[PDB]
């Protein structure tokens, strides 16, 4: 992992240097932006200092695993009823993966195929490999569209084998259209293919969980067999804590039952005990109305933010004349989302104008602010004229 | 075990309050309980205590000035500050066998500590032969 | 000839280089020529290893354009000058350097400041630059911020100690329960000097304030000898070379130290004292042993602060900036620092962090 | 007093142990940064060509 | 799992049932042990205003580091610097034996072979077999002095065969003297044993942090080459935490490195970040001087509660006509251990007193306390005479 960009920035000397791509969630000046109920939050937790500090059991301190279990669950649907449906706490950006893949390869002995999304197999599939996995890839992160694109994505879909996995994840850039719903579902059920998700960033894909789940509403109401990825460290944000969870979806009880008993036993190899800072910190954002309202608002404002910050600098790009199509950028979602830059480009910046992002410039929008992002497009723009030209 | 001439002179600038405990001990770990060389002397001496108890009573205005008395108001004077000085000096005795190697920093400021030591003990000396002289 | 990769015209009459432009010449070996400046091979990236030694160059800004130069050779040239070091330090590539026989081979702060300047090298005059050598040169060039802050009060403990000394009033016989002392650290004049002042008026009975001296004369509105003790610069260092300091730290090229007779003038009653501190004193204050109760205060609000120092009057433009930095200095140190500061108190507003300070300390005696 | 200096000073070795940690953060992009620009050297050659 | 001992403990209608077994230390309230100093660093950490939002760094906290690292090693140890030992910021508790199972299988999957102490059996059995290590057992515990003896750890040395994964349990009471430790390094470095520790309770297993492990520092200033896990929130008083670190130890400098070079890959698919807010406390305590002190007067209370209190359970007992001054109770360190107590003693205690243990008579002494001492006392005389004759 050669994190350059965030050293190389501040190893800088050059005044105007400016960084894109901050690790975490941000306000219009590079500043660790915090919902308005985090400063409560923190008010409201310290109020019991005289616990006698009871563990955390495999399951762990079950009012943060259950509370983000009707949260992945979806506090507006009925996939409970069936009791198909369950979760296991995991810690960090990659537990969730840890225990989904290696059960999928473990039980699913027929079925060591996935077809995955290689532009967020970064993310989600290079952990999912990590349990000793074979994967077909949809490179779906098109050159014309610089984001997921369902096309490719279907016809992978096509020639997959019977008694496959199919992974959805945090490609929130193909929202599926309905048609191409009905065509994934038609072409899952002729093979019994087993779909999976992530999204590591619910309330920061597109802005609401309801929005970052709206296939994965569809789908729980489909009622399949599927696992939700999910990392609560970059949704709701703990990154120094690192606490989230894995969801898991059947078609029987006890199906279920083994998969939970399974996932214990994983939990006690993996970590054990989870973590109980993060846990409870999640807790009092998750359980408490007025937080998890407002948390969800101001989330939903920061994406916008970064939808504008996306918008700007394609308007910008566009109108100044720099060459190449600048849609691309806003058909991304997410504080993801690549610029479609050269390396010529890219080291121009980072000689000249000290700028630093990678090739693909995956940067975070939330860090461009309405502020510098006039020079920071014509620095582009001056990059684009001198190295391509 | 201080040791003087026959008549009661310093002979030594670099460890002249070194007694007989302190030149048989060297160099090792200490024990587990066992207080160090300084710390049970310190409980049970009155070497340190004169000085304080002549402060007490103007240290250096006081009838009754002699050979002996000179050499002896000096000695426990300049003993406080050369103590410190050997205190430190064993301190990097034990450093030399610690191996534990510390940065270069430090041995500067124990190089200008041991300077200005040398340069006391010297002095003294001088100065107890000088009234040696003038007696 | 496009495709030149490689050129070599060693021993030659070449005047000055042109021409070349673009040329994709990887290896130029030029020695034993009349060359006198690097024009034209400026444009030549393609070129990581360069050869120009025995000849008659003197300037080699242009040999920096190089962005791919990796070895440069110019042995036994007009060579005087040090801003080619710079120069030539931009290079990300450069990994062997050769400047043997040269005039400004003579004076090895040449040496040590490439070693320094340019860490990515690997070779320097035919040697290989080590590992602790690269930083060597640094702690030569450069001060450190931990590592000037430790020679600083190296420094301060050699002075104090060349000196006949005695024992201090600061210095008490309990080991627990010493001389009580409060430091207060932030940026400058936060309020948290005013701060202590209010903390010495409500807990008159208790604290008593404890002055940091200067080499700067009074500025206006501060009392001599209450908030500074204005003395001139050479009363300062004297009084260091006296051994009476212990630790500096440096406003505006004005250093501000601490007496140990301060503490000792308080510490002779035996009230508590309170001192506002600042980061290069607190650097040096923590390599040392002295045992106060470690509080940092500072305004998180660094527009606030930023309007506020801009408002006061008596600092100039380039004063703000650097307080404010300082203030998110602090904030980053004390929150990624666990168990560091024994307290930390918002300096935005005067009344909570006294009303914090003043529950803090009814909680630490028990009042 | 001093010991507490020797101690701190101790910690120093820290930064006499950042003497190589940062020498390895170098010596491996030293090379790549180098490498990394030959990728853009051959592709134009016989293309021109 | 089999949790049902301690549920039908907790199921059991009878109002004297006490389980003296459970391992945590206890207050005398049935809580968890916390100290005062707990609740007032709870109290100032309450005071933080702002945020790094940031991910925590993976080495662990410096003040931390430099405690564990002397605690596992020596004050006066100097393996700490030259990296000759290790310590990493590990996800919960068991993320340490996870990633050492990582390492085995990636580079160490050549040798299957587990020593052990027979009370860690089925305890390191279950991650080790998880992979496919095969476990040995040698029952270094006595079942007749009723402690962990020497003499068959003597005889274990001749047992123990060549180049195993050692994982060590409770060596404390197997007290040889300092030749006769030279003889089992020597036996053991005849034999290339690789051990593998594990303290997580360091401060309370003896009374004094440096004497827990202070046949460890020994062990690392010879250049052993081991793994170890290490806890300290546990005997502490914040318990429920629950972030443990892993120990490193070995000779060669750079190969720790070049182990940490896949290790961050590890980390990576596994967590990304573990927390550390509830250290903050801990570095309270071990860092200031007079925190230190208090919580060391409150862990030679806890000292009291349990061995002098050993003492004071004796008397009575002895008082009450209990045949045999149970002297082995005070024998065994820590604040657990075997009563020797047979089944059918262990059964009487549960069903007529229902002061709950597992099968092999271990109770916690820290359950101990003085309220119903005289109930407790008599509950364990009782059994003596109706189940012993």
């Amino acid at each position: 992992l050669e994190g350059s960009l965030l050293k190389i920035y501040r190893q800088d000397g050059y005044p105007s240097k400016l960084f894109l791509a901050y690790k975490v969630c941000m306000t219009e000046e590079g500043h660790p932006w915090v919902s308005l109920v985090v400063h409560k939050t923190r008010l409201q937790i310290a109020e019991d200092p005289s616990l006698d500090y009871e563990y955390l059991p495999l399951v762990g301190l079950k009012s943060f695993i259950q509370s983000s279990l009707e949260l992945l669950f979806g506090k507006h649907s009925e996939a409970i009823a069936e009791k198909r449906v369950g979760g296991v706490h995991i810690v960090g950006e990659s537990g969730a993966f840890q225990l989904g893949a290696q059960f999928l390869k473990t039980w699913r002995k027929n079925v060591k195929i996935v077809c995955i999304v290689s532009c967020q197999k970064e993310q989600c599939g290079l952990i999912f490999q990590d349990m000793g996995f074979i994967v077909y890839e949809y490179s779906i992160w098109n050159a014309s569209d610089l984001c997921s694109d369902p096309s490719m994505f279907v016809e992978v879909l096509q020639h997959i084998p019977v008694g496959s996995i199919l992974v959805i994840g945090n490609i929130t850039d193909c929202k599926f259209t309905q048609n191409q719903w009905t065509k994934l579902m038609s072409i899952i059920k002729s093979k019994q293919i087993f779909p999976f998700f992530d999204i590591p960033c619910q309330g920061l894909s597109t802005g609401d969980l309801e929005e970052d789940t709206k296939i994965l509403q569809y789908f729980v109401s489909l009622g399949l067999e599927f696992f939700c990825s999910q990392s609560l460290s970059k949704n709701f944000g703990i990154y120094d804590e690192g606490v989230g969870i894995l969801v898991v979806a059947a078609l029987s009880n006890q199906h279920l039952l083994c998969v939970l008993s399974q996932l214990m036993d994983y939990v006690q190899a993996l970590w054990g005990n989870p973590p109980a800072t993060g846990a409870r910190i999640i807790t009092s954002i998750l359980c408490n109305p007025a937080l998890f309202g407002e948390w969800k608002q101001s989330l939903k404002g920061v994406v916008e933010n970064m939808m504008l910050i996306k918008e700007k600098v394609k308007e910008k790009l566009r109108l100044l004349g720099t060459p190449g199509s600048w849609d691309h950028i806003t058909r991304q979602s997410g504080t993801h989302g690549y610029l479609g830059l050269t390396y010529q480009q890219v080291e121009f910046l980072v000689k000249k104008k000290h700028i630093y992002l990678p090739k693909t410039s995956r940067i975070n929008f939330t860090c461009i602010n309405a502020r510098n992002i006039d020079y920071i497009t014509q620095s582009i723009h001056e990059a684009v004229m001198l190295t391509e030209g | 075990g201080v040791k003087r001439d026959r008549n009661g002179k310093i002979v030594d600038t670099k460890r002249p309050l070194f007694t007989s405990f302190q030149e048989e001990q060297k160099t090792m770990p200490l024990p587990a309980n066992c207080p160090s060389i300084a710390v049970m002397d310190v409980a049970e001496n009155i070497r340190a205590k004169i000085y304080a108890v002549l402060d007490k009573l103007d240290f250096e205005n006081l009838p009754g000035l002699s050979a002996e008395d000179f050499v002896t108001l000096c000695i426990i004077h300049r003993y406080f500050d050369f103590k410190i000085g050997e205190i430190w000096n064993e301190v990097s005795e034990e450093i030399k066998l610690e191996k534990l190697r510390l940065v270069t920093t430090d041995e500067k400021s124990l190089n200008s500590i041991i300077a200005a030591t040398e340069n006391i003990g010297k002095m003294v000396a001088s100065l107890q032969s000088e009234m040696i002289e003038n007696q | 000839c496009i495709s030149l990769t490689h050129l070599s015209l060693a021993g030659n009459k070449i005047t000055t280089i042109k021409g070349l432009g673009t040329l994709p010449i990887k290896v130029l070996s030029l020695s034993n020529n009349m060359i006198e400046t690097i024009t034209g091979l400026e444009e030549l990236k393609a070129l990581q290893n360069l050869d120009l030694s025995h000849n008659q160059i003197s300037s080699l800004q242009g040999l920096e354009n190089h962005d791919l130069l990796e070895v440069i050779n110019l042995e036994d040239n007009k060579i005087k000058e040090l801003s080619e070091i710079e120069y030539i330090e931009n290079l990300p590539i450069l990994r062997v350097l050769n400047l043997l026989r040269n005039p400004i081979q003579t004076k090895p702060e040449y040496w040590f400041f490439v070693i320094y300047m340019l860490l990515r090298l690997t070779e320097l005059d035919q040697q290989k630059i080590k590992v602790e050598e690269k930083v060597f040169a640094v702690n030569k060039y450069d001060p450190p911020p931990e590592v000037v802050a430790v020679q600083d009060h190296m420094t301060h403990v050699v002075n104090s100690m060349s000196q006949p000394q005695r024992i201090w009033d600061s210095t008490l016989p309990s080991l627990d329960a010493p001389y009580p002392m409060l430091i207060l650290t932030g940026p400058a004049a936060c309020g948290k000097r005013e701060l202590a002042h209010r903390l010495c008026r409500q807990f008159s009975t208790y604290f008593r304030y404890g002055a940091c001296h200067t080499t700067r004369p009074p500025y206006f509105g501060e009392g001599d000898r209450v908030d500074y003790h204005f003395i001139s610069q050479e009363v300062f260092d004297e009084m260091l070379n006296m051994g009476k300091f212990i630790l500096t730290f440096n406003y505006g090229n004005h250093n501000y130290g601490l007496n140990r007779d301060t503490i000792e003038g308080i510490a002779r009653d035996g009230l508590a004292s309170c001192i506002h501190m600042e980061l290069e004193g607190v650097r040096s204050l923590k390599y040392s042993y002295f045992e106060p109760r470690y509080i940092l205060v500072v305004p998180m609000d660094k527009e606030k602060y930023e309007g506020y120092l801009r408002r006061k009057g008596l600092f100039s433009r380039a004063e703000i900036e650097i307080a404010v930095s300082r203030v998110d200095l602090y904030v980053k140190v004390n929150q990624k620092y666990p168990g560091y500061f024994d307290a930390v108190i918002n300096a935005d507003d005067m009344d909570i962090a006294y009303q914090k300070l003043s529950e803090l300390i009814r909680e630490y005696l028990g009042l | 007093h001093v010991r507490h200096e020797k101690e701190v000073l101790w910690q120093n070795r820290i930064f006499r142990e950042k003497q190589f940690e940062e020498r390895r953060l170098k010596d491996f992009q030293d090379a790549l940064d180098r490498e990394a620009a030959l990728a853009k050297q051959a592709k134009i050659d016989f293309a021109e060509q």
